[PDB]
């Protein structure tokens, strides 16, 4: 069962520089590629992300795609880089000016025929493939354009298999850019009819989270991507160590989508605590299931107290009790009965699985799929129609080659979603 | 003499770790398959040939398979100790499993990996000569359990006839839950179990939880304790078979004095001296004390309280040193008491079984040493109440149809969502026309 | 939005009488006995 | 006072139940300074036995490798748990082994005086050996003491192996431990003898002694076997067990409606005992009424007032505390035999 | 939730903000998941309870 | 079992270093949170549990909070020598002081740091299975003490409801002062600790002076002195929670023997064996020679004259080698002494307690070591002497509104004097009243 990763522009480079970084530290895999670890438990499921090269050596099944190879040139230069295959690296001669329309139309088409060679290369060689995990930030220009771009054509060629996301989205406050509506809402129409499954993350909340939780004087970027790469390591545990009850992301996709459009998640990482304090106290199933539902460690701005849970997954690794899992998730459903979806009647799913990461005795990974995630498109929306209305900035846009009528259809889909959640959210049994 | 044992899916397969551990220490396999140099010698036995068979050079080899579609926990067995115990062939795997879709199990995956199955099987069954009944083990909250656990049957229904099938059964607890899907595969399995299934057994986390929690002095159980706890009560029912008695029970004998209607065959179960060490040695544990034990419903390996129905047969297994006098003393003063009631139908509600063996203790177990245990299978209408709640709960969930098109794309008609749950409103109707009292007639 | 102490953890003994989800049982019975009747 | 800081030793410690068939593990607290006891469970942090008086217990008793007697039952302190007792304790618990020959068995009673008496030693393991010539070889005996029983003491006192050494240039014949290994091989050896001991059984012709705590406590006891010895019999078998209460009754239910201070004789058998067992070449002497001679009347004012030489006469105190159990009948030596030496 | 916004021109050692979290910050260094090193991993629960029992 | 101590102002939090520094060295947890190496056996003993709490890896952390509006001292402990001790979360601190206004803190300053306190209080809470019982320590003579004590008092008095709460106070000496406006705060601090507290401990630092200069040879004395004896009379009241004993005490017996009338809960505190080692080795310390001690008015911590009112209640405190016959037989003489006098209606006016734990030596002390120590709580009418000079100061300011101006800026109505001195007046009339013979009334 063998996932293929792709990694799309700046912020995908940098994200899979230290998820790629911390799968190797869990299986002891050396920056030159060596297998140095301590025990057969690391090496049985070695074949999940690595492909074995002659006399030794692994090699990450990961595509590298960008525009300019300013950031290729950055992650070559890491002290990991060494380990990523050198035919992997995908680039042009031009950036992608932050403009969706040149990713997906001009620079797009010219180069994605070379990316689907080298992602048909890396599927073909598996004996069972699992889904594809793509990483990328849907305000910028490659990200979101070639990112959709290449999500379409693999869902053509892989209709069947599992498609998952891990998507960074423009904060309310603080934007980078000032085209970021248009090239997020063409990204959200695009993920909406081929994702599978979506995860959403907000640099506000990173920082929230290091500044309150983890108390950092100077946070930077590796902080909040090491996070990330913590969050993404640990849904796949399950399937790639043993437990008492084993889990796999098509069962994580049948117990969290009740219907086929509301595949957006929250996502949340238990065991967060500054260095002063985590000598007052122990770890224990009680302290990371309060935590686990605590907003204050969700990663996006929308709060869930504003709105209702449907669906939510738990995965615990470590030596624990089942007992203890089962009457927790009762106890949370009972006393907060409210925010609960009262026509589904249960709707948390636990796993347990043995082994927990490297230096924690346990740790859980919490996805949630709640209706307040509404709030963020709905932003989205308003700052779309107040740039559209003016025609502000399209002319970019209509000279690459767009039709008016693709702005007039996201924004009309995008409306249905929020529209659904919100049916959704204020539905009744009668 | 001989019972194939079938192991489906994760409950099935952990549980059946426990199981043959239990059966080797009781018998004194090694977990290589051989016995010890002196343990030769002595009267020639064979009592172990229910469950294994020897090649003539000595090794024994279990008669069981293990089935699963994702390959963890077989490849778990496999690289553990037991290694040299099973035959490589006996551990079938699959590549990926049901995520919770009966439809994936039934229609899509099983239809390839069922050929292999029913191929052992018939190795199996070529190498015996008193075959009496096989015994299934399996979840019904899972997708591969329920699918192929149910396409299976329907096979070996069809290829073996009327040779006895009995199930072990973990049904969903009625609060302590752990996915969302159960109902509606809890639901799927029961309408293809009800056609193909002799004697079921119900079994609930939630009470093995409770029963550790009081009896036991364990604050934080795992799934090992029940398993083991399943494990002691399959090998008293079992011992009936293998050891010298009083009043010996054979399979067939079960199924003959527990099932009144062909579609009335779910029973209840319950085991009486589930003591701890320390406890243990400050008390006596005569006849009447567990016997009197094995009807509180604190006592029952499932979530139903007896109080609200009433008992249609009862079997009661006694092993170790019991006197049959002590058995008609107790079996007497329980039929006195007011809170045990009988359909007014069955006016000779008891089944007595009484074995020599007492109950093996395991090195890493949490029971105490007992010279004596009894065991009870019962069949009550108080058990219409578990089916009722799964029947509410598929109700709330399909009126919005909140998880139908995963059943749909995966292969299944819209319209088996309504047949099943149909089967099962008669079921609980028939479950309410045999309670009606005959009195009052006129 | 409250978990509670960590005394009320446990596990709360179940009663039929009181589950939500047996009423139309109870409801059945209570009409079945002059059903039988009539 | 009663105070939590006052000063302690602490071990873990040992004590079968013959009720579960289970060993027990404990940590046992002496408080030196008022002679107070506490035992708690090692495995669940359970409290066992309130803080409470004892005043049969001393400072000297508690030491590795022995034996106590408490409320009936045997335990055994086998640890340190903590440094200040390795402090304390210290320096006064060094282990050394010493070995006795064939030719020095008629003068054994003095060997054990000027063992424990003089040269200061005080031990508890003394049983008796016999090898074949592979294993004894293996273990590391001396080898002129091949080919003959042997009795090895596993001894306990200050500056242990150079005070051993003087003990073998005070008197010959006896062989000392020179190393740590010698002495690890020659606890192995006695180990393996308490595995199965080396006596004669069935012998109608025998007689079996027991020596009680009190007397040893005077340091008495290699008088006694002396003059057990001297009066006509040839020493074989020797041993040094700790027996409890129940013990205590299965051997003396005979006597159940003689004695007139039943559990009071009962009480004064508890703790570290030796047992001897006494043969004679010479088919014309009955062992059982020498010894009983020897021993003199049960009653220490009668002994005194009439055989004034006797035992009992010489080292007794009172009917409950007169310091020998000897068999009384002509059939009690292979029972009381089998009792104390088959496995 | 709301962001920090005040600007600290000291250094920890004068008594304003956020000294007790510099003083630990400096004293340990770069952040990291992980709390312990140097620990194996424990064995699965299969392998630790069914062993092979005494005889 | 577990109690929670709360630290107000600037005399709280420097009296609860004096108490934690006892209690570490009366268990023997050191400063950085850790038993010694060379004392770890691998078991221990409860007691501790009472104050402390074990993450797991062997850390004591403990059970209090420390409150301030200044920083300064709250800093101190931060940056002194129990850093590692407490959690870093429990010591909370705000920006500017309450000035010395009760308004001030009441009204302006605390309203924003109360809730925060509340959380950290909730959160313990909720980490205990047997609280009985809240203990907080402040001065009613300051701004933040009188005010911030109030308003949490108020709010811990709706959250916890039945939960006990026993105070620690420091009220205004009769001729030692320190600050102008002390009768405002005092009074004002006085209406909310009437209403709110179920018993109330009365000190005066002038007796404390005093008695260090009589007894102890100390001419210079400074506050460490005194807050050293403050911790040895709490270590003595807790010692009945915590230590073996022949006659324990648990909290809710406090309240139960010592408090006749909801409104008669302020009680006089005493200690009997404060000497110096030169004076110790020329005397013995027998039980009578103390008990007689603790009755003397020069034995007393608060500045009041018992022989001017009537015992209600007494509560003796033994600790150390004490034989319970010796206590019955001192009991027994003072009530036959004439200077000391019960009301009639209380003829049973003693409680005793007996434990085994003698009173703990701080290696900076003053204090001699000694066999036996005895501590006195009682219930008296002389306290009425007490409110009765404060009201008189407040009457001579009150008559020019000498500081009001403060108070009404800071947010107060100038009613809020007038009620607060008519509750004092009610207060001296309770004690009037309640002392008023039975045989005179008939
Ligand atoms: N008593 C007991 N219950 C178990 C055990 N393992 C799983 N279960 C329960 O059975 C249900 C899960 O069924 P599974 O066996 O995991 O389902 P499956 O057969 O693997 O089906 P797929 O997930 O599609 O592969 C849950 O209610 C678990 O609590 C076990 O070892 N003992
Ligand atoms: N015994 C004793 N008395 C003290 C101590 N500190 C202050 N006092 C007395 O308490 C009164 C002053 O109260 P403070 O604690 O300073 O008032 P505060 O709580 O700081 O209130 P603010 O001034 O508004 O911050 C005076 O009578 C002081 O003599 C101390 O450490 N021990
Ligand atoms: N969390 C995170 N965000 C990043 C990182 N690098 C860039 N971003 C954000 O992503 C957006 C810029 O998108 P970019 O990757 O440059 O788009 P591209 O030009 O299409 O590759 C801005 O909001 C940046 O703040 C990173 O390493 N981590
Ligand atoms: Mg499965
Ligand atoms: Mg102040």
């Amino acid at each position: 069962r063998e996932i293929v990763c792709v990694q799309a522009g700046q912020c995908g480079n940098q994200i899979g520089s230290k998820f790629w970084e911390v799968i190797s530290d869990e299986h002891g895999v050396d920056p030159t590629g060596t297998y140095q670890g301590d025990s057969d438990l690391q090496l049985e499921r070695i074949n999940v992300y690595f492909d074995e090269a002659t006399g030794g050596r692994y090699v990450p099944r990961s595509v590298l795609i960008d525009l300019e190879p300013g950031t290729m040139d950055s992650v070559r230069a890491g002290p990991y880089g060494q380990i990523f295959r050198p035919d992997n690296f995908i680039f042009g001669q031009s950036g992608a000016g932050n403009n969706w329309a040149k990713g997906h139309y001009t620079e797009g088409a010219e180069l994605i025929d070379s990316v689907l060679d080298v992602c048909c290369k890396e599927a073909e060689s598996c004996d069972c493939l699992q889904g594809f995990q793509i990483c990328h930030s849907l305000g910028g220009g490659t990200g979101s354009g070639m990112g959709t771009l290449l999500i379409s054509k693999l869902r053509e060629q892989y209709p069947d298999r599992i498609m998952m996301t891990f998507s960074i989205i423009p904060s309310p406050k603080v934007s980078d850019t000032v085209v970021e509506p248009y090239n997020t809402t063409l990204s959200v129409h695009q993920l909406v009819e081929n994702s599978d499954e979506s995860m959403c993350i907000d640099n506000e909340a990173l920082y929230d989270i290091c500044f309150r939780t983890l108390k950092l004087t100077t946070p930077t970027f590796g902080d909040l991507n090491h996070l990330v790469s913590a969050v993404v390591s640990g849904v796949t545990c399950c399937l790639r160590f043993p437990g008492q009850l084993n889990s796999d992301l098509r069962k994580l996709a049948v117990n969290l989508v009740p219907f086929p459009r509301l595949h957006f998640f929250m996502m949340g990482f238990a065991p967060l605590t500054s260095r002063g304090s985590q000598q007052y106290r122990g770890l224990s199933v009680p302290e990371l299931t309060q935590q686990m539902f605590d907003a204050k460690n969700m990663m996006q701005a929308a709060d869930p107290r504003h709105g209702r849970y449907l669906t939510a997954s738990a995965l615990f690794r470590g030596r624990m009790s089942t007992k203890e899992v089962d009457e927790q998730m009762l106890n949370v459903q009972n006393k907060n009965s409210s925010y609960f979806i009262e026509w589904i009647p249960n709707n948390i799913k636990s796993s347990v699985c043995d082994i927990p990461p490297k230096g924690l005795k346990m740790a859980v990974t919490f996805i949630g799929n709640n209706t307040c995630i509404q709030e963020m498109f709905r932003r989205v929306g308003e700052q779309f129609t107040l740039m559209f209305r003016r025609k502000a900035f399209l002319h970019w846009y209509t000279g690459e080659g767009m039709d008016e009528m693709e702005f007039t259809e996201a924004e009309s889909n995008m409306n249905d979603l929020v529209s659904e959640y919100q049916q959704y959210q204020d539905a009744t049994i009668e | 003499r001989e019972a194939i044992c079938i192991h489906i899916g994760q409950a099935g397969c952990q549980v059946g770790n426990a199981c043959w551990e239990l059966f080797c220490l009781e018998h004194g396999i090694q977990p290589d398959g051989a016995m010890p140099s002196d343990k030769t010698i002595g009267v020639e036995d064979d009592a172990f040939n229910t469950f294994f068979s020897e090649t003539g050079a000595g090794k024994h080899v279990p008669r069981a398979v293990f089935l699963d579609l994702e390959p963890t926990v077989v490849d778990e067995v496999r690289t553990g100790t037991y290694r040299q115990l099973f035959h490589p062939e006996q551990l079938i795997s699959g590549k990926e499993d049901a995520a919770n879709n009966y439809a994936r199990g039934h229609y899509t995956i099983g239809k390839e990996i069922v050929d292999l199955c029913l191929d052992r099987i018939r190795k199996l069954a070529d190498n015996c000569t008193g075959l009496q009944g096989f015994l299934v083990y399996h979840a019904v909250g899972g997708g591969t359990g329920s699918g192929l656990g149910a396409l299976l049957l329907e096979r070996l229904s069809v290829d073996y006839g009327k040779k006895s099938k009995l199930g072990y059964t973990v049904y969903p607890s009625p609060q302590v839950s752990t996915a969302v899907v159960e109902p509606y595969n809890s639901v799927l399995s029961t309408h293809s179990l009800l056609e193909h299934t002799d004697v079921a057994a119900m079994l609930d986390n939630e009470a093995i939880y409770d029963l550790t929690r009081r009896n036991l002095d364990i604050e934080r159980p795992t799934y090992t304790n029940l398993n083991r706890l399943i494990g002691q009560v399959v090998s008293s029912l079992t011992a009936s078979l293998r050891f010298d008695g009083a009043l010996n029970v054979d399979l067939t004998e079960f199924q003959t004095n527990l099932v009144p209607y062909p579609r009335i065959h779910f029973v209840l179960t319950s085991y009486a001296p589930v003591i701890s060490a320390e406890k243990a040695y400050h008390e006596q544990l005569s006849v009447s004390e567990i016997s009197n034990a094995v009807f509180e419903p604190a006592s029952m390996m499932t979530k139903c309280d007896p109080r609200h129905g009433k008992y249609m047969a009862c079997c009661l297994m006694y092993r170790g040193d019991v006197v049959p006098k002590d058995v008609n003393a107790a079996v007497a003063t329980i039929k006195t008491k007011r809170t045990i009631q009988f359909v007014d139908w069955s006016p000779t509600g008891f089944k007595c079984g009484i074995n020599y063996q007492p109950p093996t203790v395991v090195p890493g177990g949490d029971l105490a040493k007992v010279q004596r245990a009894v065991c009870m299978i019962a069949n009550s209408t108080a058990i219409a109440e578990v089916f009722a709640r799964i029947d509410h709960k598929f109700d709330l969930m399909y009126s919005k149809r909140a998880f139908v098109h995963w059943y749909v794309g995966e292969g299944m008609e819209e319209g088996e969502f309504s047949e099943a749950r149909e089967d099962l409103a008669a079921l609980e109707k028939d479950y309410e026309e045999v309670g009606a009292e005959s009195a009052d007639m006129d | 939005f409250t978990l509670g102490p960590l005394q009320d953890q446990s596990l709360p003994p179940y009663n039929d009488l009181e589950d939500p989800y047996l009423a139309p049982y109870w409801a059945r019975r209570e009409m079945l006995i002059r059903e039988t009747a009539e | 006072a009663r105070s939590l800081q006052d000063p302690r030793l602490s071990f873990y410690c040992e004590q079968y139940d013959h009720i579960a068939h289970r060993m027990n593990h404990y940590v046992l607290q002496f408080y030196f300074e008022d002679r107070t006891v506490e035992i708690r469970e090692v495995t669940k942090n359970r409290l066992h036995l309130k803080r409470a008086h004892f005043p049969h217990l001393n400072r000297d008793d508690f030491k590795v490798g022995s034996s106590l007697s408490l409320l009936g039952g045997v335990i055994k302190l086998t640890a340190y748990a903590d440094e200040v007792t390795r402090e304390l304790c210290g320096e006064r618990g060094e282990v050394t082994a010493v070995m006795f020959g064939e030719q020095l068995l008629p003068q054994l009673g003095r060997c054990l005086a000027v063992l424990t008496e003089e040269c200061g030693f005080v031990a508890l393991e003394m049983q008796m050996a016999w090898l074949p010539v592979e294993t004894a070889a293996a273990y590391g005996v001396p080898p002129d003491l091949v080919e003959g029983r042997i009795v090895v003491v596993k001894c306990a006192n200050t500056n242990a192996l150079q005070r051993g050494i003087d003990f073998m240039a005070r008197m010959p014949g006896a062989r000392a431990a020179e190393s740590v290994e010698e002495v690890g091989r020659w606890e192995q050896i006695v180990e393996k003898a308490k595995e199965q001991p080396v006596a004669i059984l069935g012998d109608p012709n025998s007689t079996v002694v027991i020596i009680k705590p009190h007397a040893l406590q005077k340091l008495a006891g290699g008088v006694i076997v002396q003059q057990l010895i001297d009066a006509g019999l040839e020493i074989s078998g020797i041993s040094l067990t700790n027996m409890t209460s129940q013990q205590a009754n299965e051997l003396l239910k005979p006597y159940k409606g003689v004695l007139p201070d039943f559990p009071d004789t009962m009480r004064s058998l508890m703790g570290t005992v030796w047992v001897l067992q006494f043969v004679s070449l010479d088919e014309g002497v009955d062992v059982v009424s020498v010894a009983r001679e020897v021993c003199g009347p049960f009653d220490p004012v009668i002994a005194k007032e009439l055989r004034p030489t006797s035992i009992r006469a010489r080292f007794g105190v009172d009917r409950a505390h007169n310091a020998v159990h000897c068999c009384d009948l002509h059939e009690e030596g292979p029972l009381y035999s089998n009792f104390f030496f088959r496995p | 939730r709301v962001l920090p916004c005040f600007d600290n021109h000291y250094n920890s050692g004068v008594l304003v903000d956020n000294w007790f979290d510099a003083r630990i910050n400096e004293a340990h260094g770069k952040f990291t998941i992980a709390v312990d090193g140097q620990s194996p991993l424990p064995s699965s629960v299969y392998k630790a309870d069914y062993s092979t029992p005494c005889v």
